[PDB]
């Protein structure tokens, strides 16, 4: 068959979000609130293209919008967030329920200094509508022409010509 | 990886409590101390004779009831479904069929032992 | 005697475990969902005799998704040629195929 | 029916407790108002990703942000 | 046996056959075969003598080995197709293993070595269940996988079954072994026409089940299990000798009888496909089946073997037996040839 | 052969298009032969239970005849339906494939040369 | 051994007698091994030496039948100059039948196997000529 | 295909020839049917866990169920052979040869 | 040689199958089948089926305990064949082992082999998925779907176990 078409190594270079998983999980609800739009454009492009190579640029927007999410935490509320992801980082299963006072301090400092509302129980699992200008992929499976089906039956059913025609049976 | 290291350690110092149990004491082997035990007297016949099982129907029905805890065991995961009345009906159907099986084995005297 | 009771009565006794492209719990895809969907949508209604030769390409892609025989044969060729060039000393592996590469994320 | 019940409670009380617990487990989920909330909790547990929709232009019930008022809510689970 | 338990076990045999017939999934085919075997084992051990236990052991081992090969064919189909639909098989290895499994379940030669043993060991009613109702689920699966059945394999199994079932019944005086080698030869006839026209396979299956049910109902109505006890029937109920005469001449493939109907149609579908040698050898080899049928008609109807004195007591007692559908099956097994184009309903 | 025809409409003994066909007459000689089979079943039924064969159980002989005529009527309907389906599919396949069925030019015997083989 | 019969039949008649004799010898040897396998299967020999004696006896019997069949058929096709002719295989089948009678040490089995194996080999040659099919592929 | 299917099919064939060649002892071959069920279990389960066809993951459990649901059957048919005869040797089951 | 761990466990699986398939004695047959069913729950546990390996381990432990009780009660002889007492046991045991390690040698030297199918010789780590399943192990979800989706399968399996008990109590009666 054909050559697989991969992007080059310079096409994949982007400033990564070089933080740990507890830093991400501690900031997760405000990330799902504030970084909604490029993330949903990316995941819509990701389920519609069904090909990561056609989803790189939108993905870079994700990696553009996450970092600006953290710098805006780093410029204003670096220390309550630092205590909060440290307390999240202690636990094995990384429980939100073991760290409610640092969560309250972080949410209070964020709501005062930046004006972000933490999403409630039920909001981040909603299915939202996304306004994009990219075209809908007309063939995301790279399929081809389906074969022509067999012709159907039509016409009124006439009786059998001279019956069964089985050797001598005249009916 | 760590599981096989732990099992290797357990098997290793279970078999190294045996190799220092045979090779450390002084052995005195003569062909009357290694004879079988029949409370001092010599054993009449071999112990490889057929020792008849009285609980044999219960032993075969254990093979069938042990399959039920391969069927009733996903119930902590089956309770997490979004077709839940159907799950509840099929779960109570399986325990009820096990119970009808046990009732049939009771009343036809299958749980009693022979002789 | 395929007394098709399930389509006569409209019941779904065992059409759900029939294929990998069916409705799965928690929308879990198989590893060959796209290949099997393409093969079934190709071969639907055209009968088995036309399906064995007019939908041969989708079924070859789907079988090679399932067993990965051409992929493992190609990896056999690549790994065997790499081991031969290591044994002859005519090729050295790069640092990102040895570990010291400061990986992506 | 009461004399036979007293007789089987006197002779085989383990089986009486067994059929009582089994009868409760049969009939009582059909007589509870909380069996609906079991299904509503299980279908509101988000295992998968909520794959978004392409905005065609006419979807008044689908939000554009999770903090929008339209969409499915879980206040019934918060109160109970 | 407790008759409630007999009803439940017979409905479970029927349920296993129906689950094989109606299901679109291979695991449910295998479940139906397992349920069928599991339920039919106490029908074989209805009497609790060593011959029924031996027959049930041999039947369990053959059908369990066949079900192992069937599930291996199913799993190889799962590998090479990623799916479970009961249709053609997507590998010749799975095709061979499933054809071997179904040939063992039918008792087709050279896997025939259990059918006279198991049929002799069990009663006539359970032998009837074995030779008729157990020939419905593997013929369903063979009807469903015929785009993948190897031609050489099913024709070798078929003609080898016809020859071995012909030669086997010539050396028999026991009626159940006669009906078992008759079964082997007739399953060879059914599977030889399987890839050419499976409507003729279904026709031969239905006419065979009618004639075999007639013969076992006549044996049960006369309480005869040997040739030499069937030969006393003229002194007790002489209409039964006429019925076994017409039914055994029907089973030999003689016109104008209905047992000539499948054979002829099978030849009628194998000469269309430019096979002339094979239905000719099949027809000539069916003369062996006709020969031991004629031996039974000589011993029963056309002559009068000497009876005993105690038969005079059995003159004073009529049959209180449930001879269920015996005149209907006797009429259908002998006088159905002018209705030969009815086979189109099996299309 | 015709198994793919009766797969969009499964387990229909008589489909709707089978009502577009003339049903068998009640004086169909095939149906009269099936009724004769019912009468012969009634005679064998009185014979094997040692009843008088012609006189005993006229209700039972009559239900034998009635049951065979009743089953055989629908069996003949399905028979005639399946042969009409066979002919309909034959004619539609010949019509939809003209290149596989060329119109033959029947030569007269003044151009057709046949070798004469004398019997002497 | 689908290829054994092919490498028997891919040779023109009356041309190379040694390779035809060897190919028919191998066909007979495979048939004798099948008969020997079922013979030690269904009827238990009293020892391993008796089992390999029965195996070697049946194998050499059927291989000698095949060898004398192929030899007689190809020599008759050479000396009669008629390669596509079933009388060659009639003579070869009677030679194989006399071989089977000499292995069974009797004249009546030899004459009966002469008649029926000659008719069988003649029918096989006629089937190779007119293209007769015993395992015919379904066409209609 | 993959390397492990070689040995799981090999174990099926080893248990097949072990079942299909009796050593005059019926329990030793009823173990071979249970081994064939084990090999079919592991083979089907490798195929199902490989391809992530998750809904057939309930299939080997069901398979395993019918495993013992016939194995118990064989044991219920082993004890009747070993009550008629003192041993469960398969050469005692030759009465139906005549 | 640690990437070949499923292959090595599968070698021990075939060795256990040659162990009980040679049929020494159902004591040692049960031993070999426990060893094979205990490395077979290590083969299939490395594919993600931790539930579906522990069950074929546990069901077969109960099964071989039952089979032990019967082969001590019914299938017992005075001198049981260990592995080497009979020449026909040891001969086919050595035969199965030599043929198994022969097809080990032909598949690690050549990296491909063909017995009826064609088989790779690379370690079977190559065919695994490069993704994650999230907060569910998918085989647990599929076996959990036996109650929601598998209702007919529940009905036929529970009916087969019910009539299995009834069938077995009808067999083991004698009269
Ligand atoms: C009709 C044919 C079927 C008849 C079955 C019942 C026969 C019977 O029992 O007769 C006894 C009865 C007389 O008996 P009985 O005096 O009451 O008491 C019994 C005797 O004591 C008898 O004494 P016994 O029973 O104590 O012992 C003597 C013994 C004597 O037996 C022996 O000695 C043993 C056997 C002797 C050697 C064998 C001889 C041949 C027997 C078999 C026939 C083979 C040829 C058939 C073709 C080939 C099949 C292989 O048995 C008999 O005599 C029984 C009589 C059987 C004669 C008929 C046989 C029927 C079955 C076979 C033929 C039909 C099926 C195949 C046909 C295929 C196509 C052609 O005979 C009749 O009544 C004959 C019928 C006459 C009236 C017919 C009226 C027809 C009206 C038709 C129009 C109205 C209906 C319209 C319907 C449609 C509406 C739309
Ligand atoms: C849908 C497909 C239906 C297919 C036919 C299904 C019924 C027959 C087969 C089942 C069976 O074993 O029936 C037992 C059978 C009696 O067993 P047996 O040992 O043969 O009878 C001996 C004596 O006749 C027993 O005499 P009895 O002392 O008990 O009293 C007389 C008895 C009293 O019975 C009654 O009064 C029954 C009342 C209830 C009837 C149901 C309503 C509820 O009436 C009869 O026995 C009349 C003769 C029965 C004939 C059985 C065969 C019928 C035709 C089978 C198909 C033939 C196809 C030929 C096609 C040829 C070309 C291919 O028949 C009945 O009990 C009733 C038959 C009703 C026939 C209805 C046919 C149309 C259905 C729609
Ligand atoms: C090239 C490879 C491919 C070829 C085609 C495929 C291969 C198979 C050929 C067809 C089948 C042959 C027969 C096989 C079984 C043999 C009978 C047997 O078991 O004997 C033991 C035993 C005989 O011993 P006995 O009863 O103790 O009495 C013996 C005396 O005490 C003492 O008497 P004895 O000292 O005389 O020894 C007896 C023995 C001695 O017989 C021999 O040693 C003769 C060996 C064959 C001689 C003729 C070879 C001719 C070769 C062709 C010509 C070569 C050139 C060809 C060139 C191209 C064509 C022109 O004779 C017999 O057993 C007679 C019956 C068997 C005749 C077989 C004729 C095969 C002709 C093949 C032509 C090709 O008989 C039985 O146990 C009978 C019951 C067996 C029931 C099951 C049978 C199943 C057979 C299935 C075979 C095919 C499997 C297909 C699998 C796929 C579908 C599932
Ligand atoms: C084939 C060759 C025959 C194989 C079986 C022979 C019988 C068994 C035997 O050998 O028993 C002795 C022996 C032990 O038996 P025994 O207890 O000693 O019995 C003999 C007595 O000692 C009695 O002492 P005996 O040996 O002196 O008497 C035996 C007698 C010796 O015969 C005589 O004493 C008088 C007869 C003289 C020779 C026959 C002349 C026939 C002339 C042609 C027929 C008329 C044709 C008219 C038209 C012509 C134009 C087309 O030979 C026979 O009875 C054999 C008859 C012919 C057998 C084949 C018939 C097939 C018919 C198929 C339907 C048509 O058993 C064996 O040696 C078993 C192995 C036999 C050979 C292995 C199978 C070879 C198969 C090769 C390929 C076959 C392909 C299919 C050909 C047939 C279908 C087209
Ligand atoms: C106002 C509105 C109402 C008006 C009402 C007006 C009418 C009132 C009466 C209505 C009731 C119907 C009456 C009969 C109608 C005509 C049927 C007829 O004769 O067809 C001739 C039919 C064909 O002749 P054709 O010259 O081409 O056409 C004349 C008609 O136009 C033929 O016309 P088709 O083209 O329409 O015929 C269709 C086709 C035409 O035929 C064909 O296509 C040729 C192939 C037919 C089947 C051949 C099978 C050969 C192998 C088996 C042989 C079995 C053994 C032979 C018999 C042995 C004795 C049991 O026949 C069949 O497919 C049916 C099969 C034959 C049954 C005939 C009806 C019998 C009813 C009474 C049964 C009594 C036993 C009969 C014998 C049992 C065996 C059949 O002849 C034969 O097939 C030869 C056999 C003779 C037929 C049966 C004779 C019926 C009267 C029997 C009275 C004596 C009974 C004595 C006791 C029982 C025997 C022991
Ligand atoms: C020929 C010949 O030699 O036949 C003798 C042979 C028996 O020979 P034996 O008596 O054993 O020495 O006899 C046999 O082997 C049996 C008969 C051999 C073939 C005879 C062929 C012609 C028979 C007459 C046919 C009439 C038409
Ligand atoms: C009574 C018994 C009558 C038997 C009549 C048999 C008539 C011959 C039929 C088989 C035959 O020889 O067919 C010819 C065929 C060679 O022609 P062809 O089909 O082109 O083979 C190339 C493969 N595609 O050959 C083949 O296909 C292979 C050779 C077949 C040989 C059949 C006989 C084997 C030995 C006797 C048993």
């Amino acid at each position: 068959p054909g050559i697989v078409e991969l992007p080059s190594l310079e096409d994949l270079k982007v400033q990564e979000v070089k933080v740990s998983s507890s830093v991400l999980k501690a900031a997760a609800h405000h990330y799902g609130a504030q970084c909604d739009k490029p993330n949903k454009e990316f995941m819509l492009c990701r389920w519609e293209e069904k090909d990561p190579r056609r989803c790189l640029e939108e993905g870079k927007l994700v990696n553009q919008c996450a970092l600006e999410f953290f710098r805006q935490i780093k410029r204003h509320c670096a220390e309550p967030f630092t205590e909060y992801w440290t307390c999240i980082d202690y636990s094995g299963l990384q429980l939100f329920r073991r760290c409610r006072k640092e969560q309250a301090q972080f949410d209070k400092c964020v709501l005062d200094k930046l004006g972000w509302v933490r999403p409630d129980l039920g909001e981040l699992s909603k299915v939202t509508k996304v306004k994009t200008d990219r075209p809908l992929p007309e063939n995301p499976y790279h399929s081809r022409a389906r074969p022509e089906p067999n012709p159907e039956v039509e016409g009124d059913l006439k009786p059998a010509r001279h019956g069964s025609r089985l050797f001598f049976w005249t009916m | 990886m760590n599981l096989m290291i732990t099992l290797l350690t357990n098997f290793t110092l279970a078999t190294l409590l045996v190799t220092i149990a045979f090779w450390l004491p002084q052995l005195n082997v003569y062909s009357e101390k290694t004879s079988p035990y029949e409370c001092g007297f010599d054993p009449m016949g071999s112990a490889r004779l057929p020792f008849s099982m009285k609980f044999f129907l219960v032993a075969i029905t254990f093979l069938l009831f042990d399959l039920e805890i391969a069927l009733l065991l996903p119930l902590p995961w089956a309770s997490q479904t979004t077709n839940l009345n159907t799950m509840l009906t099929m779960a109570l159907l399986l325990i009820f069929l096990l119970a009808v099986s046990l009732a049939y084995e009771w009343t036809q005297k299958g749980l009693e032992w022979t002789e | 005697p395929f007394f098709d009771v399930q389509k006569k009565l409209g019941v779904d006794l065992d059409h759900w475990m029939t294929i990998q492209s069916a409705e799965q719990p928690h929308r879990i895809p198989a590893r060959c969902h796209a290949f099997e969907k393409e093969w079934i949508e190709c071969a639907h209604g055209i009968g088995s005799i036309r399906a064995e030769k007019e939908c041969k390409i989708e079924f070859e892609d789907f079988r090679e998704c399932l067993l990965r025989q051409k992929t493992m044969k190609r990896l056999n060729a690549i790994k065997r040629q790499r081991d031969k060039l290591i044994k002859e000393g005519k090729y050295t592996p790069p640092p990102h195929h040895s570990g010291q590469e400061d990986l992506r994320p | 029916v009461a004399a036979f019940l007293k007789n089987v409670w006197a002779k085989e009380p383990v089986l009486v407790a067994s059929f009582a617990i089994a009868g409760l487990a049969v009939i009582l989920p059909t007589l509870s108002p909380y069996t609906k909330y079991s299904l509503m909790i299980n279908r509101a547990t988000p295992y998968n990703y909520p794959v978004p929709l392409r905005d065609d232009g006419n979807m008044p019930d689908v939000p554009s942000h999770p903090q929008d008022p339209q969409g499915p809510s879980l206040e019934w689970l918060k109160r109970l | 046996m407790n008759p409630i338990i007999l009803i439940i076990i017979l409905m479970t045999v029927m349920l296993g056959t129906i689950i094989v017939m109606i299901s679109t999934h291979w695991l449910l085919i295998w479940i139906g075969f397992e349920m069928n075997m599991l339920a039919i084992i106490p029908i074989m051990m209805k009497k609790h003598n060593p011959r029924a236990t031996e027959a049930s052991t041999k039947y369990f081992l053959t059908q369990s080995t066949a079900s192992m090969l069937l599930m291996m064919a199913i799993i190889i189909n799962l590998m090479f197709s990623g799916q479970w639909t009961v249709m053609k098989l997507f590998n010749p290895m799975a095709s061979m293993l499933m054809t071997m499994a179904l040939a063992m379940k039918l008792g087709m030669a050279p896997f025939h070595f259990w059918v006279p043993e198991v049929t002799q060991g069990i009663p006539l009613s359970s032998g009837l269940i074995l030779l008729t109702w157990q020939k419905l689920a593997p013929m369903s699966v063979l009807y469903q996988i015929l785009p993948s059945i190897n031609l050489d394999l099913i024709l070798t199994l078929s003609i080898l079954s016809i020859t071995i079932g012909g030669w086997g019944g010539l050396n028999q005086t026991q009626l159940r072994k006669i009906m078992a080698y008759s079964s082997i030869a007739h399953m060879g006839w059914m599977t030889a026409v399987l890839l050419y026209n499976p409507t003729m396979t279904l026709l031969n299956l239905i006419i065979y089940i009618i004639m075999t049910s007639t013969m076992f109902t006549l044996f049960m109505a006369n309480s005869t299990t040997t040739t030499l006890s069937l030969s006393h029937t003229w002194n007790k109920a002489p209409i039964m000798t006429i019925l076994v005469l017409i039914t055994l001449l029907s089973m030999g493939g003689l016109p104008p009888l209905s047992g000539f109907m499948p054979k002829w149609m099978i030849i009628q579908e194998m000469t269309k496909n430019d096979s002339i040698i094979l239905p000719t050898l099949m027809a000539i080899t069916a003369l062996l089946n006709l020969y031991f049928y004629m031996r039974l008609t000589y011993s029963t109807a056309l002559t009068m073997f000497p009876s005993t004195n105690n038969m005079k007591m059995k003159w004073q007692f009529p049959t209180t037996k449930r001879m269920t559908l015996l005149p209907t099956m006797t009429v259908l097994s002998t006088m159905l040839l002018p209705l030969t184009p009815i086979l189109s309903i099996l299309e | 052969m015709m198994t793919g025809r009766q797969a969009r409409a499964p387990l229909q003994f008589l489909p709707d298009e089978a009502r577009s066909l003339p049903p068998p007459k009640l004086t169909d000689p095939r149906l009269a032969y099936i009724g004769f089979l019912g009468y012969c079943s009634g005679l064998i039924d009185n014979a094997i239970r040692r009843r008088p064969v012609l006189s005993a159980g006229l209700h039972r002989q009559f239900l034998y005849i009635t049951s065979f005529v009743f089953v055989g009527y629908y069996l003949l309907k399905r028979q005639d339906y399946m042969y009409a389906v066979r002919d309909h599919d034959m004619f539609s396949y010949i019509k939809s494939h003209p290149e596989d069925f060329p119109e033959k030019d029947k030569k007269t015997y003044r151009e057709v040369f046949e070798e004469f083989h004398p019997v002497r | 051994a689908k290829t054994l019969l092919h490498q028997y039949w891919d040779i023109p008649e009356g041309t190379e007698c040694h390779r035809k004799t060897y190919a028919a010898t191998s066909i007979g040897g495979a048939s004798g091994l099948v008969v020997s396998a079922y013979s030690v299967a269904l009827k238990t020999p009293t020892s391993f030496l008796e089992g390999v004696a029965r195996t070697g006896r049946y194998t050499f019997t059927a291989a000698a039948i095949g060898a004398i069949f192929g030899l007689t058929s190809c020599i008759s096709a050479q000396v009669r100059e008629k390669p596509d002719d079933p009388l060659n295989y009639l003579i070869g089948g009677c030679a194989g039948g006399l071989t089977l009678g000499a292995r069974t040490r009797s004249y009546g089995i030899g004459a009966a196997a002469c008649a029926y194996m000659g008719l069988t080999a003649a029918l096989v040659k006629m089937g190779q000529l007119e293209g007769w099919k015993v395992f015919a592929e379904p066409k209609v | 295909m993959s390397l492990v299917y070689m040995n799981i099919m090999m174990a099926f064939t080893v248990s097949l020839t072990g079942l299909l060649m009796y050593r005059s002892h019926l329990m030793s071959s009823l173990l071979c049917l249970e081994g064939m069920m084990l090999s079919l279990f592991i083979l089907a389960t490798l195929m199902i866990l490989n391809s992530h066809f998750t809904l057939a993951s309930m299939m080997p459990i069901i398979l395993l169920v019918f495993a013992a649901c016939e194995a118990a059957l064989g044991l219920s048919l082993l004890v009747m052979v070993s009550n008629t005869y003192g041993t469960d040797y398969v050469q005692n089951l030759n009465l139906l040869q005549c | 040689m640690m990437t070949y761990i499923v292959f090595i466990l599968s070698i021990i699986f075939v060795m256990g199958f040659v162990g009980f398939s040679s049929k020494p004695s159902p004591i040692y047959g049960g031993l070999g089948l426990i060893v094979s069913g205990g490395v077979g729950c290590g083969i299939v546990l490395n594919f993600g089926g931790s539930f579906l390996g522990l069950m074929v381990f546990l069901i077969y432990l109960g099964g071989m305990m039952v089979v032990f009780g019967y082969t001590t009660a019914m299938a017992t002889e005075q001198y049981p064949e260990v592995w080497v007492s009979n020449k026909v046991v040891l001969g086919t045991f050595i035969t199965g082992l030599l043929m198994e390690f022969l097809m080990v040698y032909y598949v690690l030297k050549d990296k491909e082999v063909e017995i009826v199918f064609k088989f790779n010789g690379m370690g079977d780590w190559v065919i695994y998925d490069t993704g994650d399943s999230g907060f569910f192990s998918e085989e647990a979800m599929g076996i959990a779907a036996l109650y929601s989706y598998g209702t007919w399968l529940v009905i036929v399996t529970g009916w087969s176990l019910l009539i299995g008990v009834v069938v077995i109590m009808e067999i083991t009666r004698g009269n």
